[PDB]
């Protein structure tokens, strides 16, 4: 199977962190591509990352790709994980998109960036500290953790953007960032340049 | 979009679940919330939908292999991010064109097996398909074929209007 990625596209972050779960059941061929190459035959607009499966099918959803890698590792679907992933796609994503836009495209700083995601970050913090556990649904890092980490990393890598009152969110985030597959993905995707690598992608995106 | 409470009511009946649940709504987006007896509460249309499929002992509707499961969830996410959101608002037709290309060589969204993804995509697209002209339905030949098949699938359509297609 072939995973298509592109430099500085934030969706490539969770899929690369998850891609190791595929280690036993399959070889994942990684193909670094351009940000406007249309790899999916039925999709008009280019999308990255994309996974081209051995069956000839295409996964074009980043969460579906991570789910597939975990399923290959023998992970089983659970309701709490579905809840987190649905919330990530529908609530977290639009908030993060506004924040990262404000941060990277318009050079805004501080609360002009954070304001967009404060509610979503608080939700994660609250859930992490309601339960007593260090992970989102599990007693060890799992699909929801990788998905949320991957979305959050481009903003929360700068500790100015992780509110000090949200200490539960703080630990969890650091714990995950200090895990090898995450470091590597972070390095692969962001080319160790903070959020600077993201600018070409974020500029093509619509203002709020 | 169809109100989530109503869509979950449809789904319950299509799954044969005799007792309809009572759902609450959370936040400005009216996200559905299910309180479970001797279980935790669940939030989100597709999250609750998958739980119901499991409650009906029809877990096969979530897909039967790692690949099929991933593809099902891809299309559920597609339903709640593209069909229910601005993508549909601003350009329903690019969505229909892509879906038409995708369905060229498939009976159901995953392939040869009917899944929860066909059900929810059918419910979510229904408001757009009912408004298509005769020529638009001929243009989106594959979407029409798929939609026509789902609207006639036992117990799925219920109270929803039938759309007329040419065979």
């Amino acid at each position: 199977m072939r995973l298509f990625v592109s430099d500085g596209v934030p969706g490539c972050l969770p899929v690369l962190a998850a891609a190791g779960r595929a280690r036993g059941r399959a070889e994942v061929l990684i193909s670094t591509v351009g940000p406007e190459d249309c790899v999916v035959p039925f999709l008009t607009r280019p999308k990255v990352p994309v996974l081209q499966l051995d069956s000839g099918n295409y996964l074009f959803s980043t969460s579906a790709i991570c789910r597939y890698f975990f399923l290959l590792s023998g992970w089983e679907q659970d309701d709490l994980t579905n809840q987190w992933l649905e919330w990530e796609a529908t609530e977290l994503q639009p908030a993060l998109s506004a924040a990262l836009y404000y941060l990277v495209v318009q050079g805004k700083k501080g609360e002009d960036v954070l304001g967009s995601v404060r509610r979503a970050l608080t939700h994660i913090d609250h859930s992490l500290s309601r339960q007593n556990c260090p992970f989102l649904a599990g007693e060890t890092e799992s699909l929801a953790d990788i998905v949320l980490w991957g979305a959050l990393y481009p903003l929360l890598q700068d500790p100015a953007y992780l509110p000090e009152e949200l200490s539960a969110l703080h630990s969890w985030f650091q714990t995950l960032s200090t895990q090898e597959p995450c470091q590597r993905a972070a390095e692969t995707v962001l080319k160790q340049q903070g959020v600077l690598a993201l600018r070409p992608y974020l500029q093509k995106q619509p203002q709020p | 979009s169809m109100a989530a409470a109503a869509e979950l009511s449809l789904l319950e009946k299509s799954l044969g679940l005799s007792k309809g649940n009572k759902y609450s709504a959370q936040g400005e987006r009216q996200i559905p919330v299910l309180q479970t007896n001797n279980g935790p509460s669940l939030t989100g249309l597709t999250t609750i939908a998958a739980h119901l499929v499991k409650q009906a002992n029809k877990e096969y509707l979530l897909g039967s292999t790692a690949e099929e499961k991933a593809i099902v969830q891809q299309w559920l996410e597609y339903r709640v991010t593209q069909v229910d959101g601005h993508s549909s608002k601003n350009d329903i037709h690019t969505l229909l064109k892509d879906l038409n290309s995708y369905l060229e060589d498939k009976v159901y969204l995953t392939g040869y097996n009917f899944t929860l993804a066909d059900i929810l995509l059918y419910y979510g697209l229904h408001r757009f398909i009912v408004d298509l002209t005769v020529q638009e339905k001929e243009k989106y030949l594959n979407v029409s074929r798929w939609f026509s098949h789902i609207q006639h699938y036992p117990g799925i359509r219920q109270h929803l209007s039938s759309v007329v297609f040419i065979k």
